[PDB]
RNA sequence: AUAUAUUUAAUUUUUAUAAUUAAUAAUAAUUAAUAUAAGUACGCAAGGAUUGAUUAUUGAAAAAAGAAAGAAGAAUAUAAUUUA
């Protein structure tokens, strides 16, 4: 017969967005990322999108009987200071397989270490043509 | 559950020695009529029978006599007196947060769960409520975010100064047990809660006006129809009925969101008793900033949340220690992590 | 499952049904002096018309030594308040019983326990010896008359328990247990009966329905409706001959029989009756009743 | 006593048409205390036959409940149905006549 | 791979009535027996050059058995890795809800008219009722739960990851 | 309400230890009509209000509908008054004045 | 919790008045003793429901039962352990 | 206003006016000087034996007066360090773990030879309520 | 303070099996306690011995009518208890053992509860218990092999040099207040009631109640099945050549001999004599649930 | 379930889904619940408490809250027992067979339930066996001397063939040799036919042969009488040989499978 | 392939505070398959048990009292980030 979607409860209507600077929240995530740091989850990174952009990187993913390993090149870092938010976008190529992987940091049955905080944005280059030629052939293929 | 009708509740199918009222003292026996011309011609007034007084008295005896063997039978006595928590009849008031952030975090199996991390600022028990004194018919509200006295409308901070607790944001009702209740004024520690705890959740999902049918069901909303009307199964003969009105409940495009919404059984992940914080793994949808209130899940899968097996809540509130001084403890101190747990 | 085959409550009869039903069974309503239905719904007979009836019937081919054995119980209470003038309806009584069957059980253990009653303890005494000297010996209801008298006269402990063990040498009187717990059971048992005197026995509760018509006709004596407490005239002959034609069977209860009573297979279905009330039947009238000449003035209590 | 004849009986006296001085338009009455209805007694099969029914305005919602199942309920909605169809023989026409007795 | 909760019930009930007894445990078969492509077939077509007339025959025999395996991967739905052809994303998704718009069968169109009159009925008894099961935040979930398209390109077309591993590590 | 817990629950001998307190909060409660509670809520007396006597359980005059203000209170005062006749001598009626 | 062998084990639920003895020796099933005789597992389900109504009349001791007194007093029988009404 | 709705609506303030005349029976105690909490008796016939041969446990609380005052005056007391810090939980354990493996038996294959305590699967499937005598958990 | 020692006495029987400390101890030793119908009796009485603590480590009470612990022909299990010293700190873990019987259960159990069902009198029941003492190395603990030497010479039994003086009186105390010291015997003395049991079987056999039948057995146990159980009992000793025994035995027995061979074969545990005997005896029921008894393929 | 909800699981299911109409206390019941307290009937005035009746059918309550102090009433005390004396334990268990008379004997006896007059150490059984007595049992029982009248029989012919069945029975009955306990006596004048029973023990009992009462009417009063002998004998201490499997019971097996071939 | 009436979807703008009353049995007929249940009864053999818990959808269900012509942002998500 009838019904309300909206409610102005005064409960529900109140927000604290004037209240939430007595919560130092970026002091909570700092302090969550150092506990994952020395938990061991992570390790702490302090390098710039241009300079990560373009180093090689190894990967061991944790997984009985054998940790799966890939070697791949960094091509897209999402923070530059360590955070809880992290990201990495790597790139590898297996025997005739290429693949693109975001991996996460602070993950424990996950291992990535960038060989060098150095890169060649010329091998950067080459990585990402690689990878814009094979994406293209694969669309090509199915359609 | 087990079906069991009220006429089944005869002394043959009791476990335990049937007693009878018999006024003031129990009795063996139904109370024989005190005016004699009241006994009904086959009722037979039994005032003394050999088989349930013996067995009464053995019975009495194996309980008197071994109390390891017989630890179960002594619920037939001495009940749990009132005011100690109760594994299903005890429950106690939740508490109002403020949904402060999200992250995400990884258990030690290699599970990543995106948590939200909600704030309890300054939870305290601000008013009790019962409506004529009846049974079941009290509760206890819990008020959120001091504020100033030049914050809240005239008609409200005079009920927080009749109160005369500190004046609050906001103020949220649970409805409880009188075992449960906690005097006016009672600081509610984040410490409440339970790291492995299922929580019941209720918040306001975020506003998005008036949207389309398509955007309001998905492709539920696109084809709407429901027919009761009767319709031949077989050509034998013609009869049917004209759906004349449109039946209540047709989805159309109207207001989206901006209504109370409510998550049932989601567990706790961590807990900072520094900071008053709680995560938990499920995004929700309202804004930042939302008072959503937190409850007791009562029971899942047929079991009790609260039980010897996986633990006892404090019951009716946490009260910290004396000498624990929470400015003196560091964050890093203050963190409560849920055993682990699977779900694929 | 949830739906009901019988219901017990809500009733299925109002009140209209309950005096159609008293009327279509046969019994009449007699006057308070001649009897009433107590509080049990059971039917008294006043000790005035029970003493009228004997004196009436004494004569009649039907009377039986059991009939003067209930003449003389429902006389004991007026017995009980008045022995000065009772016991000479009781002497009456035991006169005829001389006269017409003799020397009975039945008759001795009942003027034994009016001289219980009437606080006549030499007059149970010569009873006793008068039943042993005829050759009647005496049975486990004259030594309860033995220790109800002794009790209600002031006999002591030992006076009753001589004739307790008087009881138990003879051998009527069978004892499961030892003679101290059964002469305290007995003795238990005497005191919450009481008599009609003393406060505390049951008998000192004189409280009476005082119906002319009981109150629920449709009253269940045992387990299943068609057990009813109330029957018609042809039904309760059918009951009075079988109960001499197969009084063999009443001796055992047996497991068979208690599992077939159970009325959970029997038939529960509304009769033409059940929707139209009870068959109307003419009452008995009372026309050729002479006037009542006392009928301003309030009939007292039985006993 | 039966459910229809005390719902009659209540009725008269409720709508006041035992006043000699009873007018349609004047609603006046006396108040009657019905005690005792959790006692009230119908004749046999009836308590499981009788149907109550009613429409709510949601499609198909046409509920249908038993005396026995009212009777679970509340012992009083029985009597309060039997009033109001009492009461509605003589005024349907007017809310107030039909409510107010 | 285990069957639907719903559609395994559809099963029982449709056993009932057409054999008149209890379903059997073994004929029901609750477990999907799905079967992958022989070994040597996948290595068959590989070594053979397109010049073969003997490629074209095994060809259509594995082009048969890629559409079979689809027949009875779509009656599952429990989480199955399934990547699609667009964008090239690899994500989990149940197989029924996801490839139920390619595997054209009445019996899967009809189920779906089915429940959403069963939703329908629900929804029209109590208006309310939407509220709580039909919000952005409960939509928002179960959309995220039966993953239909990519969450990247918005592709309905996809490939069963399994098939796909096992046609590449041998070609 | 709080004189009615003060004068009730934990303290029920100050009305019948002391008369006037008796019939000064009773003037009270008669000056201020607490058992009409629709007068509370009323503006014009040709359509009295029921925001008080009424209730639906859509959601409608919840927190103000069926106010137990002074019930049990006056309850209270007529079970003192009533207490002679079980009592046999009037304690308040003796304390008190004509 | 640590685990319990009491909820280990299972419990025949008889009611009281129907139990021989509250000893924990025949706290169990009586079939058993006559399965360990004949060395050999019963698993015999459902083996009786009460009733769809269960009625039992009073049951009386032993000898109590076969050698009662006909004692009379007023209007009732009254004997060692029993009040009844007569006539 | 339906006929429920009606119903209702008129006989609410009747009921609470049942209710404050049965509250008046309780505060007449009150009133002679005698201030006593109304009694309720307890009953011990509250553990039942189904007709299919199963245990049923009645629920049965009463509420104490002046426990509840003293709830609402008094603070309860410190709560437990241990039952604060241990966390609850989260899997609920079997009734009855199937081992499937026991070190006694000297050839495990042997059926005849595992021990008699450790749980069978049948215990380990059905058991998932508390035993007869038991009632919770 | 009793009542917790008390309730820490009743936990004990409800503590678990696997972690209940059994092989601590290096070395161990097995006796037969005897046969016993109601065991519990026996187990009361090592319950109460002043030279044990009266709180185990693992107790377990037997109850020969629950249907988990019904004495079958294909065997139940096997009840253990688990006792500490007091002075010597030795374990004491004893076995109440169901899978000793031999008998097959009757083809119409009808037909036997239809006989036994009126019966006032029920025929007694063989089951055993066995005690392992377990100890480590001890010098002077048992007081040197010559003290324990002159016990066995004086008491007729044998014990092990190393056995601690304070379990062997313990075991000694209980089995001389219970009365079977008798019955009690190690593998020596078990040894010598096989050869009287054989001598038994070869002498004629008087007659029972009623003749055993395939449809209604006899519960009074025969001098066979008592031979065959007394196979079982030197098996669980662990005797030596027990294979070697149970192979010259093989031919003369009959078939509830064969039935506790190869239930001793299966305690021993070696596989290649127990298929010789499933093999070698004809087809029938007890071939089927010895079959039965071991898990197979 | 709104307003307080419990966390007693399913405590609702069987009213519904609704904590509705709680406030209700009359409802739909049948015999032994509800309001029927006030109605008399013969098994639940004696199987139940009249203040016991709560709510009837769906309404069954598994969870009950109310208001006020809670009254725990003390237990019932035995009555007819000496303040300071000491009884006797028998411990029961399965291990004695349920045919034993000790098994039905008293757990907790004390000395005042003894009888002395008898003779016996120990109080006697308080519950016996049930079972349709339909052959008897000659073991525990030392003669018997069935006095019948042949003179007449239009006079007693349903007497007459219950005692001469009962006799027939009596000599076919479960025994070694039955030949030599039983005794039939022709009376020429005889009032009515008679049985005598005499124990072990001497005692003398009489079953009383009324009209309508059958031959399996009488053996069953006669085998009660001699399980209730039986348990005096067993008291007194007098031995008893007990009853095992026997050439009848084979006789009796012989006609259960007939019945158990036949259906 | 015409703007309508009934009927529906919403809204009437912080209301400190949900629902003892309309959703009159049930959101699935209080489920429920599943590894482990069992290389096991039943079957000469081949083969083949009843069965209910952790893996799933199982919480089933309506938030109606306070002063109103800005943008409900002083707008670049801070309740003023110093401010002449
Ligand atoms: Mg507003
Ligand atoms: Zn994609």
């Amino acid at each position: 017969g009838y019904t309300r979607e909206r409610t102005n409860r005064h409960f529900f209507v109140a927000r604290a967005n004037a209240f939430f600077s007595r919560l130092p929240i970026a002091r909570v995530q700092r302090s969550l990322a150092m506990e994952a740091v020395r938990e061991g989850r992570m390790r702490p990174w302090k390098y710039t999108k241009e300079q990560i952009l373009g180093a090689p990187v190894t990967c061991n993913f944790e997984y009985n009987p054998r940790p799966v390993r890939l070697i791949g090149t960094v091509m897209d870092a999402h923070t530059e200071e360590t955070s809880i938010k992290g990201g990495l976008k790597v790139y590898a190529r297996n025997e005739e397989t290429n693949m693109m992987l975001w991996i996460p940091p602070g993950n424990p049955k996950l291992r990535h270490e960038v060989t060098s905080t150095k890169g060649s944005f010329q091998h950067y280059l080459d990585e990402r043509d690689k990878w814009d030629e094979a994406w293209i052939t694969g669309r090509a293929r199915m359609k | 559950p087990s079906l069991m009708r009220e006429k089944d509740r005869d002394m043959y199918h009791c476990y335990y020695p049937y007693l009878f009222d018999h006024g003031d003292k129990m009795s063996l026996y139904p109370k024989i009529p005190e005016n004699p011309r009241e006994w009904q011609p086959e009722q037979l007034q039994t005032t003394y029978d050999a088989i349930r007084e013996d067995k009464y008295d053995a019975f009495i005896r194996l309980r008197e006599k071994f109390p390891e063997l017989y630890q179960d039978t002594r619920a037939w006595d001495n009940p749990p007196p009132f005011g100690e928590f109760n594994m299903f009849y005890s429950v106690r008031f939740g508490m109002v947060g403020v949904k402060a952030f999200t992250c995400k975090d990884y258990d030690e199996l290699g599970n990543q769960f995106d948590c939200t991390a909600f704030w309890f600022p300054d939870n305290q028990v601000v008013k009790h409520s019962t409506r004529n004194g009846e049974v079941g018919t009290d509760k206890v509200y819990v008020g959120a975010m001091n504020v100033p006295v030049e914050f809240h409308k005239p008609h409200v901070a005079a009920f927080y100064k009749a109160a005369g607790v500190p004046v609050k944001h906001v103020c949220a009702g649970f409805p409880i047990t009188p075992d449960a209740y906690a005097p006016v004024g009672t600081k509610l520690d984040v410490r409440h809660f339970k790291p492995g705890q299922e929580v019941t959740i209720t918040f306001q999902n975020t506003d998005y006006g008036f949207r389309g049918v398509m955007f309001r069901h998905g492709f539920d909303g696109g084809y709407v129809w429901l027919g009761d009307s009767r319709w031949q199964r077989r050509p034998g003969a013609m009869g049917t009925e004209g759906q004349k009105r449109i039946y209540p409940g047709h989805r159309m495009a109207g207001q989206t969101g901006a209504a109370a919404e409510t998550y049932q059984g989601v567990p706790v992940w961590r807990i900072d008793y520094k900071n008053s914080l709680i995560y938990l793994p499920t995004l929700l949808d309202a804004d930042v900033g939302t008072y959503v209130r937190f409850s007791d899940t009562i029971n899942t899968k047929g079991l009790t949340l609260w039980n010897e097996h996986r633990g006892l809540p404090a019951f009716p509130t946490f009260i910290p220690p004396e000498d624990e001084d929470l400015s003196k403890l560091a964050t890093d101190e203050c963190q409560l992590k849920s055993p682990p747990l699977y779900m694929y | 499952q949830f739906v009901p085959l019988h219901l017990a409550f809500p009733r299925r009869h109002p009140n209209s049904w309950q005096e159609r039903q008293f009327h279509l069974l046969g019994y009449v309503k007699w006057p308070k002096e001649i009897g009433f239905y107590n509080a049990g719904d059971n039917f008294e007979l006043t000790p005035q018309a029970a003493y009228r009836i004997y004196k009436q019937n004494c004569d009649e081919t039907f009377w039986t030594r059991l009939h003067n054995e209930k003449t003389i119980i429902h006389l004991l209470p007026l017995v009980e308040q008045d022995p000065g003038t009772n016991m000479v309806l009781v002497d009456d009584i035991f006169r005829h019983h001389l006269k017409r069957f003799g020397a009975d059980h039945y008759i001795y253990n009942a003027v034994m326990q009016a001289a219980a009653f009437a606080k006549d303890f030499p007059r149970c005494e010569q009873l006793l010896a008068e039943m042993r000297g005829l050759g009647l010996e005496p049975n486990a209801q004259s030594y309860v008359n033995m220790m109800l008298g002794a009790r209600l006269t002031g006999k002591p402990r030992d006076q009753a328990e001589a004739f307790f063990r008087e009881g138990i040498k003879t051998g009527a009187i069978s004892a499961v247990m030892r003679l101290d717990t059964e002469f305290q059971m007995w003795m238990n048992q005497l005191e919450r009966l009481g008599s009609f005197k003393a406060k505390v026995g049951y008998l000192s509760v004189n409280e009476e329905g005082a119906s002319p018509m009981p109150r629920d006709m449709w009253a269940l004596w045992g387990w299943h409706r068609t057990e009813a407490k109330f029957i018609s005239r042809k039904q309760m002959i059918s009951e009075q001959v079988q109960n001499r034609v197969r009084s063999g069977k009443e001796l055992v209860g047996t497991v068979y029989q208690k599992a077939r009573r159970q009325p959970w297979a029997k038939y529960n279905g509304m009769f033409p009756y059940d929707y139209n009330g009870p068959a109307r039947r003419p009452a008995a009238s009372f026309v050729d009743a002479p006037t009542p000449t006392h009928n301003a003035e309030v009939c007292g209590t039985a006993y | 006593e039966q459910l229809p004849r005390v719902a009659a009986v209540a009725a008269q006296y409720i709508t006041g048409q035992h006043r000699p001085d009873f007018t349609p338009g004047m609603i006046t009455g006396d108040h009657v205390v019905i005690v005792n209805i959790k006692d009230v007694v119908m004749v046999g099969d009836q308590w499981i036959r009788v149907p109550i029914t009613w429409q709510t305005a949601y499609p198909g919602g046409k509920y249908r409940i038993r005396l026995t199942d009212m009777y679970e309920r509340d012992p009083c909605m029985l009597m309060w149905w039997f009033l109001k169809d009492e009461v509605n023989r003589h005024f349907v026409r007017k809310l107030k006549t039909r409510i107010a007795p | 791979l285990r069957k639907d909760s719903k559609w395994l019930l559809e099963e029982r009930r449709a056993f009932r009535q057409s054999h008149q007894r209890a379903p059997t445990t073994k004929e029901v078969s609750p477990h999907v027996d799905v079967a992958l492509a022989p070994v040597g077939a996948l290595k068959l077509s590989k070594y053979l050059s397109p010049c073969s007339a003997s490629r074209e025959v095994v060809e259509h025999s594995l082009l048969l058995h890629r559409t079979v395996t689809k027949s009875k991967l779509v009656q599952s739905s429990e989480k199955t890795l399934f990547r699609c052809l667009r964008c090239f994303h690899v994500y989990a998704a149940r197989p029924r809800t996801l490839l139920r718009g390619e595997v054209a069968q009445s019996w899967l169109e009809y189920e779906a008219e089915a429940e959403k009159e069963e939703r329908a009925r629900q929804l029209a008894r109590r208006p309310h009722l939407r509220k709580k099961k039909y919000s952005i935040g409960r939509q928002r979930a179960s959309l995220a739960n039966d993953p239909r398209c990519c969450p990247l390109c918005r592709s309905t077309k996809a490939q069963w990851m399994m098939e796909y591993v096992h046609h590449h590590t041998h070609g | 309400d709080a004189t009615t817990i003060a004068l009730v629950r934990e303290q029920p001998w100050r009305l019948s230890a002391s008369p006037a307190l008796f019939i000064q909060v009773l003037q009270f409660m008669a000056l201020i009509k607490v058992f009409e509670p629709n007068k509370w809520f009323t503006f014009s007396d040709h359509a009295p209000s029921n925001r008080a006597d009424y209730r639906h359980a859509i959601g409608v005059n919840h927190s103000t509908a069926f106010w137990g203000t002074g019930e049990e209170l006056y309850d209270f005062m007529v079970e003192l008054l009533r207490v002679e006749d079980d009592g046999r001598i009037p304690t308040m009626l003796d304390l008190c004045t004509r | 919790l640590s685990v319990r062998t009491e909820d280990f084990f299972s419990k025949e639920a008889i009611s009281h008045a129907r139990r021989v003895s509250w000893a924990p020796h025949t706290t169990e099933k009586k079939q058993g003793a006559f399965a360990k005789l004949a060395r050999s597992n019963f698993g015999d389900p459902l083996p009786s429901s009460f009733a769809q109504e269960p009625y039992f009349e009073e049951e009386i001791e032993a000898h109590r039962k076969h050698h009662r007194p006909d004692v009379y007093i007023y209007k009732y029988n009254v004997s060692p352990t029993h009040f009844s009404l007569r006539e | 206003d339906s006929f429920k709705e009606h119903y209702h609506r008129v006989h609410l303030p009747r009921r609470l006016a049942l209710q404050r005349y049965a509250r008046q029976q309780s505060l007449r105690n009150a009133a002679k000087g005698n201030v006593k909490a109304e009694e309720v008796p307890y009953k011990y016939n509250r553990w039942w034996v189904n007709e299919e041969h199963e245990f049923v446990h009645q629920y049965a609380f009463v509420e104490d007066p002046e426990v509840t005052k003293a709830k609402r005056e008094t603070l309860p007391p410190v709560t437990r360090e241990n039952i604060w810090k241990e966390p609850q939980q989260t899997f609920f354990l079997p009734f009855a773990p199937y081992v499937r493996v026991v070190d006694y038996p000297k050839d495990p294959d042997a059926k005849f030879l595992k021990p008699v305590n450790i749980p069978r699967w049948k215990d380990y499937m059905q058991r998932t309520k508390p035993v007869i005598p038991r009632t919770w958990y | 303070e009793g009542d917790i020692l008390r309730y820490m006495a009743y936990d004990a029987r409800n503590a678990q099996f696997a972690f209940a400390p059994i092989r601590e101890f290096p070395n161990q030793q097995e006796f037969f306690l005897g046969e016993h119908d109601d065991p519990e009796k026996l187990m009361e009485h090592v319950d109460l011995c002043p030279l044990l603590f009266a709180i185990p480590h693992m107790r377990t009470v037997v109850d020969l009518h629950a249907e988990h612990m019904i004495p079958t022909i294909a065997g139940p299990g096997v009840a253990t208890s688990l006792y500490r010293c007091i002075y010597s700190k030795a374990l004491l873990f004893v076995q109440v053992h169901l899978s000793s019987e031999v008998k097959l259960p009757p083809q119409d159990p009808e037909a036997f509860k239809f006989m036994w069902k009126d019966s006032q009198v029920l025929p007694k029941m063989r089951i055993p218990v066995f005690v392992r003492v377990v100890w480590p190395t001890n010098e002077r603990m048992s007081g040197g092999g010559g003290l324990l030497r002159r016990f066995n010479r004086l008491f007729g039994t044998e014990f092990a040099s190393d056995i601690p003086v304070d379990a062997a009186m313990a075991l000694l105390y209980v089995m001389q207040w219970s009365g079977h010291i008798k019955d009690f015997l190690g593998v020596r003395g078990m040894r010598q009631r096989l050869a009287d049991l054989l001598l038994a079987s070869q002498q004629p056999e008087p007659t029972k109640l009623y003749p055993g039948t395939r449809e209604i057995p006899n519960p009074e146990y025969t001098v066979a099945e008592r031979l065959g159980m007394h196979v079982q009992y030197l098996a669980q000793l662990h005797d030596p050549d027990i294979s070697l025994t149970i192979q010259r035995l093989l031919p003369v027995a009959s078939a509830p001999v064969r039935m506790g061979c190869a239930k001793a074969a299966l305690i021993a545990g070696d596989r290649e004599l127990f298929r010789h005997i499933v093999s070698s005896e004809p087809p029938g029921r007890m071939q089927t649930y010895m079959t039965k008894l071991v898990r197979k393929r | 379930l709104k307003g307080l909800v419990y966390p007693l699981p399913y405590y609702a299911m069987w009213r519904g889904n609704h904590n509705k109409y709680t406030y209700n206390k009359s409802t739909v019941c049948l015999w032994g619940e509800g309001d029927t307290r006030s109605m008399y009937h013969q098994h639940y005035a004696h199987a139940k408490c009249p203040t016991d009746y709560g709510r009837g059918g769906r309404e069954f309550e598994y969870l009950t809250v109310k208001r006020g102090k809670m009254l725990q009433k003390p237990l019932p005390r035995v009555q007819y027992v000496a303040e300071g004396s000491k009884p006797v334990w028998l411990f029961k268990s399965w291990h004695t067979p349920l045919s034993s008379p000790s098994m039905w004997e008293r757990e907790v006896q004390y000395a005042e339930h003894t009888p002395e007059h008898i003779g016996a150490k120990r109080p006697l059984a308080v519950v016996a066996p049930r079972t349709m007595h339909r052959y008897l049992f000659l073991m525990h029982m030392e003669k018997v001397t069935i006095t019948v009248s042949p003179l007449l029989f239009g006079y007693g012919h349903t007497i007459q063939k219950a005692v001469l069945d009962f006799y027939r029975r009596a000599i076919s009955a479960r025994s070694p040799f039955p030949k030599d306990k039983v005794f039939l006596f022709y009376a020429i004048d005889h009032i009515t036919p008679r049985i005598e029973v005499t124990w072990l023990d001497g005692t003398s009992y009489v079953p009383p042969v009324l009209e309508g009462a059958s031959s399996q009417d009488l053996i069953q009063m006669v085998m009660e009488e001699a399980w209730l002998a039986a348990d005096r004998m067993a008291a007194e201490g007098r031995v008893l040989n007990p009853l095992a499997i026997d050439d009848y019971k084979w006789d009796q097996l012989v006609v259960f499978k007939k019945v158990r071939d036949k259906e």
